[PDB]
């Protein structure tokens, strides 16, 4: 009943479907990260060792990475985060050094406690990064934890208050049942920020796999 | 630059065999259906082969299917044209026509310099009762088209095509469907009809003008050509 | 100077009596002897069924048959409505994209998103494929909206609280509309595209000259951001839809608002807004997954349009309004009729 | 009586495929192979709900109840052990279709081209359950040790409970058959009893195949939830 | 802030020399274009299959 032209212009429609089939496909198979810090919090630094939004790719161990950084997209968070439902995972940059002043770890709990309990990242796991372990260390000595956590009750040691922040950090998610939060010290600069990254990502991809199979 | 070269002919004994080639150059090549179109040496355009965008869908005239072949290499931009079993009624002029269809596109757009083959020694009839007619610069002509079957379509779409071969050159694409400017042609040119009758109208014809007008329908395969209508004077 | 606060204050009660004094009947007890439209009921004519993400707009192209749609999969899609064929996939740059256009000539279509660039496309070219234009730059935030005045010239909204009006062929901003306090979610031309306006996060809508680039009126009464927004057929109102989840209809004439579409059993945002072709339907989309019909003189919901699984994010109805195109979260794009 | 069972799996059956087709939009390919299984599943529980046609229309219901077990546990073994671009090559649009269908030709063949009794009929049932049971615990012990090193390497809630309960009740209802075959399998003498009670409990697991494959799948349970509520 | 405030000081007093219209006149007007339009909507107004575009 097609008239010639019809038939042609079906058959290009049918390509077309063919090329978004194979994009999609190979969209599916990348992992997607969303970095996301409260400020100069060690987002520079994590971008080196691999305008608005700042997509970086980089491959690792025959994985693909596209992270999106959204540091300078300056505007109404709520009216354009949703854009970032179904990413893979989210990296959060925190300055474990930014306690003293200027409050500034306060600022960093209250974007994490936004951004983890978001409707819109019920199920997408956070990797925490805590930067800046060796001035934290040098600042712990001379400037007690005491500033930024009054209630805190322990040795003023850099192992126990690191401890002592990461634990905080995990326990300002709310739902953790549905997503999990992976932490690391990021300051090595050995290629292990990298490595636990891949880590992680390939846990979630597991989970979601699992999820998927009704396993789950 | 949107040149279409075709390369291949020459003088071939009967009953022998060879490949015509046509190097795409300019344009989305892979995206581009194209044609073989055919023209004696002292006759009108004859429609011989048909391979659409991918390879998929392959067609060729009565008179040449089971002996020629179509093929495209997309990564090389080249189009053939394999030649088996020639015969004296093969001799004639072969030319390279793109074609792109989606909704609202323009087949037969743009057609190659054409390539010269000699050899040595149920279809849709389009007629034009005016093989010629003498014009002069200034005045209005009208060239008329018949068809033996009605090329309007269910879809609205009535299926004629209007081209223009000046003198030493290759058909160049004027109306599509019937009522439709091909791109970089002037307003004077105008087409209207209903279905198996349709005019060709030409306001204020000039130099540049004169040739054979060549109508074809695109309604269904294989594609037929009428006679053509040469201007002269 | 807290003298000039003062005055500031002053003028706006100034004006707010102004246009009370006008209120003497409202448009409910004007239409309130007109019979309502009874009940629309819609059926899914179409289904497109190629994108692989969330759609996050469309627009008709205006001979009512090819329409572009957006999704962050990266591609944007025209669409033959009639056969539901794909005319062209376009592969953005950028895959945020937030907001699509079609030069009402056809022979262009806008992109735009969390690049801050309105990316114009050729759609008719003697290479056979659709080639970037121009690429425009020089808003600081997303892409809202954009849509084309001709085939020169393009309003495009962003999240960086101004719209701008630009020469394609340059490239340049022609003009900057810099009186709004919140991000700039949408946009719409009048008929005459001798104005255009915008609705903000800062909960008010504001009235633009394109030819002197001055917010010629402000419109408030909204209690959240507006995230969408269309004009009348008329040109002489316009229609906004908030996170609110109401729905009101404005008068240029009159400076106020005319009628407010709300239901108690609503309670959530309104993405998308636009009418029928004699204005008497206003059509929302909501983040119910379904769109709703809402008789624009009575403010009764007439229809419910529920086919999607997901938020119903862009909403569109044909220049001959014969038929409604709604995109949603979901990767599908619905006509009704 | 035990006809209640029969009851309850076409029930729990049906609700699965009707889940399915209802959000069939938002079910993947993998649940494919489960509602496969689960049609198949619902043919074998109907018949004993509430005749050679009855014997062999049987027959074909449990073949293709099997085989859909090994198609999910493949199914699942290599989305979570084999590379996305391998995954997506093999589990086509048109592949899934294919290999369903397939299923279900092999099963149609096998039950018309071959003697009934359940000789070469026994030795042949028993090799193939012996495969399919083997196929069955190397998918689904290659998922619980690939998700074992998973947690090992990221650490530095009853889970995978699941794949404990499918395996589990598998060979606690196939077992007694494939023994029976292989029993009939040479010259012995097989009472009436035990032959009867093999085959209750093989037809009982098409009964619990559509909870073993979802009770657990959250995507379910909440679909399940919204309509029942 | 003092540029500021002038600026939005300045916007308002363009803002109060608008001329406007009675409600019951602008409603009116909305009433009036929807009822020349009413039959030219097929929307308001179902077509039958013959010409509507979308069938099926
Ligand atoms: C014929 C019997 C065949 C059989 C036998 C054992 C299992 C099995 C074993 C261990 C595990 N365990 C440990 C506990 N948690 C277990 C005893 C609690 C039920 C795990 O931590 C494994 C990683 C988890 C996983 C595996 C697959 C999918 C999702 N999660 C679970 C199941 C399965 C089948
Ligand atoms: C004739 C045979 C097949 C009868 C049944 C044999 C079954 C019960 C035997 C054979 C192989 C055994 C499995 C071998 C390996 C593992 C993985 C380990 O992490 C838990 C025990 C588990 C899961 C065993 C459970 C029992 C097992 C499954
Ligand atoms: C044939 C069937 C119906 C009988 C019951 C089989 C299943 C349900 C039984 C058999 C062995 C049991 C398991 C034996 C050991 C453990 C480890 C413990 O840390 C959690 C419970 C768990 C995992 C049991 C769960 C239930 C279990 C898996
Ligand atoms: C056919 C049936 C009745 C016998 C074999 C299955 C049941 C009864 C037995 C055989 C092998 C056993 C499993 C062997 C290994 C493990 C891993 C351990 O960390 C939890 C218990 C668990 C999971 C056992 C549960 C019970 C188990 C599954």
């Amino acid at each position: 009943t097609l008239s010639a032209e019809d038939k042609a212009a079906v058959e290009r429609s049918k390509m077309i479907d063919r090329n978004l089939r194979e994009d999609g496909e190979k969209a599916a198979r990348e992992v997607k990260l969303l970095l996301l810090g409260a400020g100069e919090s060690g987002k520079s630094t994590i971008v080196k060792q691999m305008t608005g939004i700042v997509e970086t790719h980089f491959t690792f161990k025959d994985l693909h990475f596209k992270m999106f950084d959204v540091g300078g997209q300056r505007s109404e968070r709520k009216k354009w985060i949703h854009c970032f439902e179904g990413v893979t995972a989210i990296i959060f940059c925190v300055a474990l050094s930014d306690y003293d002043l200027v409050n500034r770890m306060h600022e960093s709990m209250k974007l994490f406690d936004s951004i983890c309990n978001n409707k819109w990242f019920t199920d997408t796991s956070i990797i925490l990064f805590l930067n800046k372990k060796d001035l934290f260390e040098e600042k712990i000595k001379k400037s007690p934890l005491t500033i930024c956590y009054p209630e805190y009750a322990g040795s003023n040691t850099y192992e126990e208050a690191a401890a002592y922040i990461q634990c905080q950090f995990e326990d300002l998610n709310k739902r953790k049942d549905t997503k999990e939060i992976y932490t690391h010290f990021t300051c090595a600069t050995d290629t292990k920020n990298v490595q636990f990254v891949f880590d992680a990502v390939t846990d979630v991809i597991i989970k979601n796999n699992l999820k998927d199979c009704g396993l789950f | 630059d949107v040149q279409l070269v075709e390369s291949g002919g020459g003088l071939v004994q009967p009953g022998g065999s060879r490949k015509l080639s046509c190097s795409a150059s300019g344009f989305a090549f892979s995206s581009f259906g194209m044609h073989w179109v055919r023209q004696a040496p002292e006759k009108g355009l004859e429609w011989v082969a048909y391979i659409s965008s991918g390879s998929g869908t392959i067609y060729y005239a009565d008179t040449v299917k089971g002996r020629f072949t179509i093929s495209r290499d997309d990564p090389k931009n080249t189009l053939f044209l394999q030649m088996t079993s020639l015969r004296s009624e093969d001799t004639a002029m072969y030319y390279c026509v793109r074609s792109i269809y989606y909704y609202g596109s323009s087949p037969f757009d743009f057609w190659g310099q054409g390539t010269t083959l000699t050899v040595s020694s149920s279809d849709i009839v389009m007629t034009q009762a005016t093989s010629s007619v003498p014009v002069t610069p200034g005045e209005s002509v009208s060239i008329s088209c018949r068809s033996s079957k009605s090329l309007l379509h269910s879809n609205g779409n009535t299926y004629l095509y209007w081209f223009l071969q000046r003198p030493g050159q290759s058909p160049q694409l004027l109306i599509y469907r019937m009522s439709n400017l091909a791109s970089g042609v002037p307003d004077r040119f105008s087409g209207s009809g209903s279905g198996t009758a349709f005019t060709l109208t030409i306001s204020r014809l000039e130099a540049e003008d004169v040739g054979v007008y060549y109508c074809m329908q695109h309604l269904e395969y294989p594609l037929t050509f009428g006679a053509g209508t040469k201007l002269e004077l | 100077l807290d003298q000039l606060r003062q005055e500031a204050e002053q003028l706006k009660n100034q004006i707010r009596d102004a246009r009370k004094a006008c209120a003497d009947a409202t448009l409910s007890q004007i239409t309130n002897n007109i019979d309502p439209v009874g009940r629309i009921q819609m059926r899914t004519r179409r289904t497109l069924r190629g994108h692989l993400a969330k759609i996050y707009a469309m627009h008709w192209g205006t001979d009512s048959r090819l329409l572009v749609s957006a999704s962050q999969d990266g591609k944007l899609i025209i669409w033959d409505s009639y056969t539901t064929n794909k005319v062209h996939a376009i592969p953005l740059r950028s895959s945020w994209v937030m907001t699509c256009a079609y030069a009402p000539s056809g022979n262009y279509v806008a992109c735009g998103g969390l690049d801050n660039i309105c990316s114009i496309y050729n759609l008719k070219t003697r290479e056979g494929n659709v080639r970037v234009s121009r690429e425009l730059a020089g808003h600081t935030g997303y892409l809202s909206c954009c849509r084309f005045l001709d085939d020169n010239q393009i309003v495009t909204s962003s999240g960086d609280t101004t719209c701008a009006l630009w020469d394609i062929e340059t490239g340049q901003q022609t003009t900057t509309f810099t009186g709004h306090t919140g991000d700039v979610m949408s946009l719409s031309l009048a008929p005459d595209t001798r104005l255009f306006v915008s609705g903000a996060c800062d909960a008010s809508a504001k009235l633009w000259d394109v030819r002197e680039g001055m917010c010629r009126q402000t419109f408030t009464g909204h209690e959240s951001d507006i995230n969408a927004i269309c004009f009348f057929p008329n040109g002489n109102a316009f229609a906004t839809g908030s996170d609110d989840a109401t729905c009101r209809l404005f008068d240029l004439r009159a400076d106020q608002e005319l009628m407010t579409y709300s239901h108690d059993n609503i309670i959530c945002g309104i993405t998308s807004v636009s009418f029928s072709k004699s204005g008497r339907l206003l059509l929302a989309g909501y983040d119910d997954f379904n769109c709703n019909v809402w008789d624009a003189l009575k403010a009764d919901r007439a229809g419910v349009l529920a086919g999607h699984d997901n938020r119903v994010s862009c909403l569109g109805v044909t220049d001959d309004g014969m038929a409604v195109a709604t995109g949603s979260w979901d990767s599908f794009l619905k006509i009704w009729n | 009586l035990y006809s209640g069972l029969a009851i309850g799996g076409t029930l729990a059956n049906g609700m699965v495929i009707y889940l399915v087709s209802s959000f069939r939009k938002l079910q993947t390919t993998s649940n494919a192979f489960i509602v496969n299984g689960c049609a198949a599943d619902l043919s074998v529980c109907a018949l004993w709900m509430p005749r050679l046609l009855r014997g062999g229309l049987l027959g074909l219901g449990l073949t293709v109840s099997l085989l859909s077990h090994c198609l999910v546990a493949l199914n699942r073994y290599l989305l979570i052990t084999r590379a996305p671009a391998t995954y997506q090559a093999l589990y086509q649009r048109r592949h899934t279709a294919g290999m369903l269908a397939l299923s279900w030709a092999l099963a149609l063949g096998l039950v018309l081209l071959l003697p009934p009794w359940a000789h070469y009929p026994a030795l042949l049932a028993a090799a193939a359950l012996l495969a399919q049971t083997a196929l069955l615990l190397h998918c689904y012990l290659g998922i619980v040790r690939r998700v074992r090193v998973s947690v090992k390497r990221v650490s530095v809630r009853l889970s995978g409970l699941s794949v404990l309960l499918l395996c589990c009740v598998f060979l606690l209802a196939t077992q007694p058959l494939v023994w029976v075959s292989l029993a009939s399998g040479f010259s012995l003498p097989v009472p009436w009893g035990v032959q009867a009670a093999s085959w209750l409990l093989c037809c009982a697991l098409s009964a619990l195949n559509p909870l073993l494959y979802t009770w657990r799948n959250e995507e379910f349970r909440r679909s399940v939830r919204s309509v029942l509520p | 802030s003092i540029a500021q405030a002038r600026k939005l000081v300045e916007q308002l007093k363009m803002e109060a020399n608008i001329d406007r219209i009675k409600v019951s006149k602008a409603a009116a007007d909305l009433m009036a274009y929807c009822e020349a339009h009413a039959k030219e909507d097929p929307l308001l107004t179902p077509v039958p299959a013959s010409e509507n575009p979308f069938r099926e």
